[PDB]
């Protein structure tokens, strides 16, 4: 075994949603398999936060109106699955958001928790008409992974049923498009030598680095199982 | 006969699933046989899956 390693060499960060990543140098055919294990769990396994429960004062159930606001809530809660948002430390955050008057309520007039960062402050969320017209609600930011319907959490806990609370899809999953290209690294004696690119597009939260790193090491994790026992 | 009546309306979020019927404009029926994760679909040069 002459063992040939890679190693991470540029990171073209195009945006703070968009990341190119070249990766070299990779022997003939670990281009695919590095490439198609990470893109799996790139899109099904990653880790991220997203809205969980709404609770409008005002509100019993989704289907309402609320006088003064053009969006039924249905469209404020769909609205709220695309806010991007970072927790620090804890696991689960409770943001409050009271706003008022004619104009786009945006991200930022959430109440800025100290270790809570919203990444896009001018999300839009409800557009409101009438000035005497005040909206108040308790937005619920939970971390896990993946895809988590709201239709697959009725159907697991639900220990207690508070008539007010509002159930919405949240995807964790930070990653919106991930796709990797083979190229040819001409390297010093080998042509069958390649490298990596990985196109990763994302949403706010994690960082392309970041999320490629925990990708691997998930991977990784996974393999000490089979390289150990047997 | 009846002294009162009490009509109570449910709402209800129905997912899409396999079993449910799908067509075309063209006449092209089908039911849904599996919802794959985004991972196994095909996917283009770019990256978007179908």
């Amino acid at each position: 075994t002459e063992f040939l390693k890679p190693r991470l060499v540029d990171i073209e960060q195009v945006s703070s949603t968009h990341a190119k990543v070249t990766l070299e140098p990779l022997e003939r055919g670990f281009g695919h398999t590095l490439g198609n294990a990470l893109r799996r769990i790139l899109l099904s396994s990653m880790p991220g936060c997203a809205v969980t429960e709404v609770e409008i004062d005002g509100v019993l159930h989704e289907y309402s109106t609320k006088e003064g606001v053009q969006e039924d809530i249905l469209e404020i809660l769909l609205n709220l699955k695309g806010l991007a948002v970072r927790v620090q430390g804890k696991d689960e955050v409770i943001l409050t958001l009271n706003k008022s008057g004619i104009g786009p309520v945006t991200a930022a007039d959430i109440t800025h928790d100290g270790d809570v960062e919203i990444v896009k402050p001018q999300h839009v969320i409800c557009h409101l008409t009438d000035e005497n017209a005040s909206i108040s609600m308790r937005i619920k930011v939970q971390r896990g992974r993946g895809y988590v319907p709201a239709s697959t959490r009725i159907h697991s806990e639900e220990d207690e049923r508070p008539i007010g609370r509002l159930l919405v899809d949240a995807c964790y999953s930070p990653v919106e498009r991930i796709a990797y290209n083979v190229e040819a690294a001409r390297v010093e004696q080998r042509t069958d030598l390649d490298k990596l690119v990985i196109e990763m597009e994302t949403n706010g939260t994690i960082d392309p680095e970041e999320a490629i790193r925990r990708a691997a090491t998930i991977l990784a994790e996974q393999l000490e199982a089979f390289v150990d026992l047997r | 006969g009846v002294l009162k009546i009490v009509k109570v309306y449910l709402a209800v979020k129905r997912r899409i699933q396999p079993g449910d019927k799908m067509a075309g404009r063209h006449g092209n029926k089908g039911v849904i046989s599996k919802i794959n994760p985004i991972e196994d679909m095909p996917y283009d040069e770019n990256g978007t899956p179908v």
